[PDB]
């Protein structure tokens, strides 16, 4: 004895641009809320440690909002002018938020009435601020007056180096993961350097010039880097010093690109990229960086963040468009005496000698038309597929598996006429695919060779086959046409 | 959990621990076979569809009855059922057959041997209790027969040697609503026999009831009667009479409440005479919700709501 | 403990065990040498099994009774031969045999003497200075049975023939448990609840040595010639002394230590182990009654050891005919495709008014949304236009989105069928001078190769269908 | 250097040469409810019904009997016709098997041990008509025959009893029924029903059911398909 | 109604008929549990237990029309559950083999019989059996090597055996048929299954590959078209149920058969790879991928030949490099990089295009040195190194017309480490070729320097391969499986 095979979902051919798991997971990628700014947005950053909050910067303020609650969580307003940059600690404690007055305002989060720390940079505005990720007490602070600066906690009045050698108009510069001493750096040249802090600084290491202007640089391995600057974006390995990859995938100047790894996904790493339309672009370094996924916004994009792997919860991406907007896509994630006479349920049998079992989990609920076909009622089960509220390719699965398990005219035996109105309004409906054109072409000639009177008694369906014939024409028209191209198409080969 | 324990005076130890998953169990009820004498099969249901049955060492044979051949509308559950010998009469063979309540007054007769629907018997009202009688014709063969009751008091007298047939009835005085029917004296499922010729009738029926009152009767005169009145209305417990029990002799019943603790009586047949000197209030009972006896060696089991079952021995047995 | 009471037969091949079955004492052989389901219920719940005897020419057991009566009781025949009745209404609190003399202490402090080539009572006798009398012995002397020792928390070494006491060992607090004569002139004694054994020598009215064990003694056990002393252990152990009896020279220790334990880490005790020279047969229980035996050498056995016996503790009921989940083995298996990808043959994988900028930047940077707004025309000099000023590999991957698109919405073809003739028209010449046209353009090709399959079928359908038509127009 | 050997067995070889009974399972049940014995086509396999394994195999290649009986190299008549329990010989052995093949052979074989290679053969005399059924109540046994003189079969029912000599196997010549359509035997072995075309000649309908007792003579009834069948039909 | 076994109470009917159900009767208020499904029609029905604890039923599993493919099966009466199922191997050969009559049925289909239908097949098998000389029965069979399992490829399904205790292991569907979800009325026995033709493993013996012909119902509109299906499916050791992981629909496009397949060794791609091949002469070999879970069309010979014919093979040199193609009247040579013809520089008459006699069969190589071409008439062993024939054998007076295409590569295989092994059948005639068959059963070694064993066996053999002990297995028309071995 066996049990009921269940019935099996009819499969096509596979169209092209099949959906990924990543794709699945950059759709499961949900919940769109779009946040009004006064102006263009410049900087976000996450909270390193418990990542349910994140800083954007705005006019004269950084507002920290949440991330379960999607809410503004904090206001920072004690300032003059715009901030330009909103940096995190490795701690998530203490952030960093550069001004436009050349100064870079850190203070601890959660606490916005208090001013911890006013460290001066040179006159020229301080553009990009950053903590250090390895080391817990160390900033870096780059300004317009084209000079980056290493500053201290405990030396706030003096900066701690005075990292120089550069050209003009330095924007970015990070650090990598593997030396808590090697730094690079991006102005308007493209040509990242590569300083070293323990040394001198004032003359790096090693260059890699990038000639329209890099504008982000991002360690995303411990041996590769992003110069994310103009139209295109370079991926280079540092201990080869040399371009890995490259990639012009993108229409306007790029403006933001963020790295994230080793967190829920079928993909390990993702690397994020907005180029200034909305347009924000997911490839991988896995793939070499090649094309996964892209969303568009259709304000400006100025900045992109995701939520960090220790998220634990759910996960957000986030990007700041130029016309004041925050669009963010979050997947998320009786008595006393009644218990004492039934209180036996929760034993579930861990000691003693014999364990016995052979129940059955319930199954997935089965359709009307499962239900049907298994109960044999063809003809009804052919109306519940033939409901108006019930899918092309639910309704290609029933007609299929109808076809095989029985005949078409058995299931067509005692039909009236208001019961062939829908079976032929789906077939003008579903002529035009190429999925079930022989199937509806099967079903409909039989269905003729059955009712050829009838036909010509009923004058309402008279009006759907001459309705029929006009559409059945474009095969003959458009398809004809398809086999047409097939061969021209061979004299190229 | 099934659990099987070979019983002493002093070390009361596990032959076998069983643990049933998604099987509540409510009821469960040894049985070893009139025909064949080493079966010893285990019939076990509780608020399901499905009963048990654990053959008689470390992997445990166990069918389940789930379908029901003739109509599975009747019982939302197999929570009460009762084993019973029957003889085919045609052919001098006997087998076993369990007895489950439906939803009115349908009681199930099945062969456990194979689940088979074999009979089935519909008293009107809603279903109270049952009991099975054995009545020996002449040397070699014998009848069942079932003892049902209502909740208004309506006995009904049924024969199970041939189809299923209402031999009489006979109205309890008094019970208003009937929770236990219980005839002893014989052989009974509480004092099994081992081969046909043991098998004797029963003397008295008890039935203990819900305003706390068992009407004991003598079937001598209950089956001359038609009518019957009471040897006996005890009326020592003032709650739902859960337990009734007669010894293997036909000497002591015992009326047991699963409603309030310290709730056993005992009582001396024919005499009929509620004891005294137990149990005490220094008698450790709690809610008294199971009561069993010693097929010949004279201990009672009491079981009760903590999961203890104490023994105690009567000394004279 | 369950089973009472345990005795071994000589060569050590058979136990009887006493066991109370519903307040009522079965008597059960069971052998040691590899179920016996005989036994013998008593037909009192009042008189008892106390004192056991293995009796080696039907084999049999002597069994003194709380009645007062020897039962002589042969195993082969699973019968009560004979019933030595006593003259008291008494218990015989202890059973001795050797050959053909029997002895018995009865609890009015009396020796008996029997005979069982008689069946009788030869002589009733009783003795001055011996108030408790529950350890009896006759020494390995030869044919001479006299000069007999009895014990209780005190050793009287005590004639027959003289009929006195002779000597007097200091033994224990506690009466003795056990008192076995292992050779000539020396023998042990072992109270109940103590660990201290006491080797005594009998002429010299001496203590040999003191045995220790680490608690309380259950079985005692020996060897021929004092090889072997084995003790199992009321915790349940089996302590082992060898050669006890040679030369902190007067108390000794155990030499070697076995347990039994189960593989799930319960510990299974132990009852009744019976040795011989270099081999030992360990006794316990597996269920709450069955006695389950093992045979194992001690001389290999280290000092400290272990047996294991896998019990069914959580095993889970395996059965032949259910599988693993849900179904039985029967149960010819069906066909499931889960998420299984499915691929036809035709898909090779592995092998003045334009929009031209518009077209060039979106397939620069695709963007779907510029993609389908640029689709919506339909102008076909803007098409012309367009194609003739656009990219060739531009135009190329165009043509691989046009495919794709087609695919993914049929519906839209209609004004597609006629934009991706353009582009085979103009960029032909790049078309023939790629290396991989399939390759590129492998999805085209699957969508007109698929049209193309259909249109004999639809054909055949209009054939029927405009036969039908004109029927039903002419009448 | 190379031999060849027959290794795995398939077909349990039903009855199919009869194919007129509707009782054609040749395998049965032990007195003992434990194993399980199937007659192959080249083998006997038994199976303990616990444990759900072939216990035993009884390779008819392997015998000596059996291949010079069962696996002859020219003909395929030869087919178990039935296996039965208890010994013909002695009353009850336990572990005894005998086997009837379709041309009036006994083989007497030992199962639950090792097969001794020497297994009792018996011929039963009168073995012209071929041996189709045979059933046993206590003391006597009793065979059902197909004989040949329209394309239908007589049946010719003889009563078998033994313990006279080893050889001689005493018939008794019970009765005869001329053409059979469709025979079947209750499962007690007491009573079968057939039918006939003698009625197709006599009357108008084209068979009767005959019910014949065979260890007695209480139920001989015969009635026609005219009187069983409706007029529907 | 098929069968009808009463109760010994005599108020429970046991009931069976062509739909697979064996329904008990309570005779007394009319009522009825049953059985709906039990892999196959069910023949007869029996009580066994005293106390009428268990059912003995017997079944046709009519999915075969070549073979009766019985199936015993013990029932306990308690729960309704399958204990104690024992059946034999259930090969299907192409045709009836030894007077197997389709039951009794209303309606006469490819699966059923009517009365006076059963008295005229009857006679026309007979008298087909008589006069025919195309008697093959040829039965696919393979080996899993991974647990020297057997497998036949039954209609609709897979059983999976051991040869060693001799028990039928598994019974697993792969199409989307009704075999287990419908028991079958006459006018949807006329509604055959799929019948899944090949199966073959590749040499790793974790992935199996499958080919399969879908057939719509008559009386309909693409009756004309059947559906060609490969699968990949996938089996450890520790499981013995497949799971599809590819399907693949069409190959080749619609209506194109890809008769011959191929599998390839672990030199390539640890034996992840499978050629398929056509009568339009085209080769597809297909790969599992790396970073993806399935198989892909990695590498295409696609020509497109107006005729068409089924006499095509292919074999693999075992190193990777050439793949020889047995055409009809034409043997081809195939390079593996670039799938052309095998364009040698040094010009020394070792041409990719050969001239044979009649339509190839099959095409073995025993080595890298010997090869075997058999043909429909005649047998020849060349050498590679040199392209000098060496050995032939007349195939045409005892192969004449009794084969089909294919049958032969199906048929005669090679092992690896002995040599060749060829089959021969005829028929033993008393004044009529009368039905009693008789065959050989002949080994060769070395392009067959000489004749190492000659073996008569005394009646029908319907395949032979090698189990990877280096045993050869050979088959009965009665189910039943032999071992030539050392």
């Amino acid at each position: 004895s066996t049990a009921r095979p269940r019935i099996i979902t009819s499969k096509a051919p596979l169209l092209p641009q099949q959906t990924t798991p990543e794709q699945r997971y950059w759709r499961q990628y949900t919940s769109a809320q779009l946040v009004k700014e006064h102006n263009s947005v410049t900087h976000i950053s996450f909270n390193p440690q418990h990542p349910h909050d994140f800083a954007v910067t705005s006019s004269t303020r950084v507002q920290i909002f949440s991330s379960r609650t999607r809410q503004v969580i904090k206001t920072f307003s004690r300032f003059k002018d715009v901030v330009y940059s909103a940096s995190f600690r490795s701690d998530g404690k203490l952030l960093c938020a550069g001004d436009a007055t050349g100064l870079v305002s850190v203070y601890d989060s959660y606490n916005p009435r208090t001013i911890l720390l006013s460290i001066n940079a040179s006159t020229h505005p301080t553009h990009v601020t950053k903590f250090h990720t390895q080391d817990n007490k160390i900033l870096a602070t780059a300004s317009d007056d084209r000079v980056t600066r290493l500053w201290d906690i405990s030396n706030a009045y003096e900066p701690q180096l005075e990292l120089t050698g550069a050209t003009d108009y330095v924007r970015t510069l990070s650090f990598i993961p593997a030396a808590p001493h090697l730094v690079a750096t991006g102005s308007y040249d493209g040509l990242i350097r590569l300083y070293d802090t323990r040394s001198s600084g004032s003359t790096p290491i090693y260059s890699l010039n990038h000639d329209q202007p890099v504008e982000n640089v991002i360690a995303v391995s411990p041996t590769q880097i992003v110069s994310c600057g103009g139209n295109n974006f370079k991926v280079w390995d540092l201990t080869s010093n040399k371009k890995l990859y490259e990639r012009g995938n993108f229409n306007k100047a790029v403006t933001c690109l963020d790295y994230v790894e080793n967190f829920d996904s079928p993909m390990q790493s993702a690397l994020i990229a907005s180029s200034l339309d909305g347009h924000v672009k997911v490839f991988d370094p896995l793939d070499n960086f090649q094309v996964k996924f892209g969303w568009k916004f259709s304000g400006p994009v100025l900045s992109c963040a995701v939520s960090p792997s220790t998220a634990q919860g759910n996960r957000h991406l986030v990007a700041g468009l130029s016309s004041g907007l925050l669009a963010i896509r979050t997947k998320k994630k009786k008595s006393n005496n009644f218990q004492r006479m039934m209180r036996g349920s929760e034993y579930q049998g861990d000691q003693e000698h014999i364990i016995h079992n052979d129940k059955v989990r319930s199954q997935r609920r089965m359709r009307a038309f499962e239900r049907n076909i298994n109960q044999f009622k063809w003809s009804e089960a052919l109306d519940n597929a033939f409901v108006p509220g019930m899918a092309k390719e639910l309704t290609l699965t029933v007609l299929q598996e109808l076809r095989k398990r029985g005949k078409v005219r058995v299931a067509l035996y005692g039909r009236d006429e208001s019961t062939l109105e829908p079976l032929l309004n789906w077939c003008l409906k579903g002529i035009e695919d190429v999925r079930s054109a022989s199937i509806v072409a099967d079903w409909v000639a039989v269905v003729l060779e059955l009712y050829g009177n009838t036909l010509e008694s009923s004058p309402v369906l008279q009006e759907l086959m001459i309705d029929l014939k006009t559409k059945v024409r474009h095969e003959i028209h458009k398809s004809k046409e398809a086999q047409r191209i097939e061969g021209m198409l061979q004299l190229l080969t | 959990t099934l659990r099987i324990y070979h019983i002493d005076g002093k070390t009361n130890h596990l032959v076998t621990s069983l643990h049933l998953v998604g099987s509540p169990i409510q009821t469960c009820t040894f049985y070893t076979s009139l025909s064949n004498q080493n079966q010893q099969n285990i019939f076990t249901a509780g608020r399901r569809r499905y009963m048990h049955s654990w053959d008689l060492s470390q992997t445990a044979k166990i069918e389940k009855f789930s379908r029901l051949y003739g109509h599975e509308s009747t019982q939302r559950s197999f929570e009460n059922f009762k084993v019973a010998h029957l003889q085919n009469s045609q052919t001098n063979s006997v087998h076993g057959i369990v007895l489950l309540q439906g939803n009115n007054g349908w009681i199930n007769i099945l062969h456990s041997t194979s689940g088979l629907w074999l009979m089935g018997c519909k008293i009107e009202g809603v279903i109270t209790d049952f009991c099975i009688d054995y009545q020996p014709i002449s040397r070699g063969k014998f009848r069942t027969i079932l003892i049902a009751v209502n909740a208004y008091g309506e006995v009904w007298e049924f024969d199970l040697n041939k189809n299923g047939h209402v031999i009489r009835r006979w109205k309890d005085q008094g019970g208003v609503g009937i929770t236990k029917i219980q005839v002893g004296g014989g052989t009974t499922t509480t004092c099994p026999a081992l081969q046909i010729s043991k098998i004797k009738q029963n003397r008295w029926l008890a039935v203990g009831s819900e305003s706390g009152f068992v009407n004991l009767y003598d079937r001598n005169n209950a089956m001359t009667s038609s009518t019957p009145t009471p040897v006996a209305a005890l009326d020592q417990l003032t709650t739902t009479i859960s337990n009734l029990q007669f010894s293997p002799d036909g000497q002591i019943l015992c009326m047991a409440s699963r409603a309030v603790k310290d709730a056993l009586r005992l009582v001396h047949l024919p005499s009929c005479s509620v004891f005294s000197n137990w149990p005490t209030s220094g008698t450790p009972l709690g809610k008294v919700t199971s009561v069993a006896f010693s097929p010949s060696g004279g201990l009672l089991a009491v079981g009760n709501e903590q999961g203890k079952v104490r023994l105690w021995k009567l000394n004279h047995y | 403990s369950p089973v009472l009471q345990s005795a071994y037969d000589p060569s050590g091949q058979y136990l009887c065990y006493v066991t109370v079955a519903l307040d009522k004492q079965r008597v059960g052989v069971q052998p040691t040498q590899r179920w016996n389901e005989n036994f013998l219920y008593l037909e009192d719940s009042k008189l008892k099994v106390t004192c056991l005897k293995w009796v080696n020419d039907t084999v049999a057991i002597i069994l003194g009774m709380n009645n007062g009566e020897i039962w002589l009781y042969s195993v082969l025949a699973n019968e009560v031969t004979y019933k030595f009745t006593t003259g008291n209404s008494y218990e015989i609190k202890d059973i001795d045999l050797m050959g053909n003399q029997l002895w018995c202490i009865d609890s009015s402090d009396a020796f008996y003497q029997f005979d069982l080539l008689q069946f009788k009572l030869l002589q009733h006798f009783r003795i001055n200075n011996c108030v408790q009398l529950n350890k009896l012995t006759i020494v390995p002397a030869g044919d001479s049975v006299a000069q007999l020792l009895v014990a209780s928390h005190s050793i009287s070494l005590i004639d027959i023939e003289e009929k006195k006491v002779v000597m007097t060992f200091p033994g224990h607090v506690s009466p003795v448990s056990t008192l076995q004569v292992i050779t000539n002139e020396f023998f042990i004694s072992g109270a109940e609840g103590d660990r201290f054994l006491n080797v005594y020598d009998i002429h010299s009215g001496m203590t040999k040595c003191v045995l220790v064990a680490e608690s309380d003694i259950k079985e005692l056990s020996h060897s021929g010639q004092a090889d072997s002393i084995a003790v199992t252990t009321e915790d349940g152990s089996l302590e082992i002394f060898v050669d006890p009896l040679v030369s902190g020279n007067k108390s000794k220790k155990s030499s070697k230590k076995i347990q039994i334990v189960s593989k799930d880490g319960r510990k299974v005790p132990i009852y009744n182990a019976f040795i011989n020279k270099d081999l030992l047969n360990v006794s316990w229980l597996q269920n709450a009654t069955m006695p389950y035996f093992k045979n194992l050498q001690w001389r290999e056995i280290p000092n400290e050891y272990t047996v294991e016996i896998s019990l069914n503790w959580n095993n889970k009921n395996k059965s032949a005919d259910r599988d693993l989940h849900g179904k039985d083995l029967a149960s010819a298996t069906n066909y499931v495709e889960g998420n299984a990808r499915v691929t036809s043959g035709d898909n090779f994988k592995h092998v003045t008014g334009t929009v031209t900028v518009i077209l060039s930047q979106a397939l620069q940077s695709n963007d779907h949304s510029l993609l389908e707004t640029v689709l919506n025309n339909r102008d076909e000099r803007v098409i012309r236009d367009t194609i003739f000023r656009l990219k060739p590999a531009l135009a190329v991957i165009l043509l691989e989105r046009l495919a794709e698109r087609i695919a993914r919405q049929t519906h839209r073809q209609g004004p597609l069928n006629v934009w991706v003739k353009w582009c085979l028209i103009i960029h032909g010449g790049y078309l023939v001078s790629i290396p991989n046209l399939m390759s590129t353009l492998s999805s085209l090709h699957s969508t007109l190769k698929r049209r193309s399959d259909l249109l004999p079928r639809l054909l055949a359908l209009d054939a029927r269908l405009d036969c039908t038509i004109n029927k039903f127009k002419t009448l | 250097q190379y031999k060849l050997s027959v290794v795995s067995g398939g077909k349990p070889a039903l009855n199919n040469l009869s194919s007129v009974t509707g009782n054609k399972n040749i395998a049965r049940l032990s007195q003992d409810q434990r194993n399980y014995i199937i007659p192959f086509n080249n083998q006997i396999k038994v199976y303990s019904v616990e444990t759900r394994q072939c216990v035993k195999t009884l390779k008819f290649a392997n015998n000596s009997l059996l291949s010079g009986i069962f696996l002859q190299e020219e003909e395929n008549n030869e087919s178990i016709v039935k296996i039965l329990l208890g010994d013909i010989t002695v009353p009850q052995q336990a572990h005894l098997i005998t086997v009837f093949t379709n041309n009036g052979h006994v083989i007497v074989l030992n199962y639950k041990g090792k097969l001794v290679e020497s297994p009792k053969h018996f011929k039963i005399s009168l073995a012209d008509e071929k041996l189709a059924n045979v059933f046993h109540s206590e003391g006597n046994y009793r065979i059902l025959t197909t004989f040949k003189d329209n394309s239908l079969q007589s049946y010719r029912l003889y009563a078998l009893t033994f313990d006279d000599a080893k050889k001689q196997f005493e018939v008794a010549h019970q009765a005869e029924w001329h053409n059979v359509i469709l025979s079947n035997i209750s499962s007690n072995g007491k009573l079968l029903a057939h039918m006939c075309k003698d009625v197709s000649t006599k009357d108008h309908e084209h068979k009767s059911i005959s019910v014949v007792s065979l260890f007695d003579d209480s139920v001989n009834l015969s009635f026609p398909l005219g009187s069983i069948l409706s007029s529907q039909t | 109604v098929l069968s009808l076994s009463f109760s010994h109470d005599g108020s429970y009917l046991l009931s069976g008929g062509w739909e697979k159900v064996m329904s008990l009767w309570q005779l007394e208020t009319n009522s009825q549990q049953f059985l709906p499904r039990l892999n196959g029609i069910i023949i007869d029905c029996q009580v066994l237990g005293p106390q009428g604890n268990y059912y003995s039923l017997i079944l046709q599993m009519t999915e075969n029309n070549s073979n009766s493919d019985y199936q015993f099966l013990l029932l306990n009466a308690s729960d309704l559950t399958s204990k104690l199922s024992i059946n034999g191997p259930l090969p299907v050969f192409n045709s009836t083999i030894k007077h197997i009559q389709q039951p009794i049925s209303a309606m006469n289909t490819k699966n059923s019989n009517s009365i006076t239908s059963l008295n005229h097949s009857k006679k026309k098998q007979s008298r087909k059996l008589i006069k025919s000389r195309r008697q093959d029965f040829t039965t696919n069979v393979e080996i899993n090597p991974i647990n020297k399992n057997l497998y036949f490829p039954h209609i609709s399904a897979v059983q999976i055996f051991d040869f060693y205790k001799n028990e039928q292991v598994n019974y697993q569907y792969l199409t989307s048929g009704v075999n287990n979800s419908m028991g079958k009325v006459r006018f949807e026995l006329n509604l055959q299954d799929p019948i899944i033709t090949d199966l073959k493993f590749t040499k790793d013996g974790q992935w199996m590959i499958t080919y399969e012909i879908e057939y719509p119902p008559n009386d309909l509109l693409s009756s004309k078209d059947l559906t060609h299906i490969l699968k990949f499916w996938t089996k450890n050791d520790n499981e013995t149920n497949w799971n599809l992981k590819t399907k693949v629909i069409n190959p080749h496009g619609i209506s194109v058969p890809i008769t011959k397949i191929l599998p390839s060794p672990r030199s390539v791609n640890n034996s992840q790879g499978c050629l398929t091949a056509d009568n339009n002469g085209g080769l597809k070999f297909w790969s599992f991928d790396s970073h993806e879970s399935n198989w892909c069309l990695k590498k295409i010979s696609l020509p497109n030949f107006n005729h068409f014919s089924n006499s095509v093979s292919l074999a693999w040199s075992q190193d990777g490099s050439l793949i020889f193609h047995g055409f009809d009247d034409k043997l081809q040579i195939l390079d593996f990089d670039t799938f052309k013809k095998f364009e040698s520089l040094e010009n020394t008459k070792t041409v990719s295009e050969f001239t044979l006699d009649s339509e190839i069969q099959t095409v073995k190589l025993i080595n890298d040195t010997n090869l075997i071409v058999a043909t429909r008439t005649t047998l020849n062993a060349i050498n590679l190194l040199r392209g000098q024939v060496i050995n032939s054998f007349d195939l045409y007076p005892f192969v004449n017309g009794v084969y089909k295409n294919g049958h032969m590569d199906r048929l005669i295989t090679c092992d690896e480490r002995t040599g060749n092994i060829a089959l021969v059948i005829n028929q033993q005639l008393t004044d009529v070729p009368t039905i009693n068959y008789k065959s050989r059963i002949i080994i060769f070694d070395s392009d067959l320097s000489t004749k190492l064993g000659n073996f008569t066996h005394h009646e029908y053999i319907s395949w032979i391969g090698w189990n990877y002990d280096t045993d050869f297995i050979f088959l009965d028309i009665e189910s039943t499986l032999g071992v030539v071995g050392t």
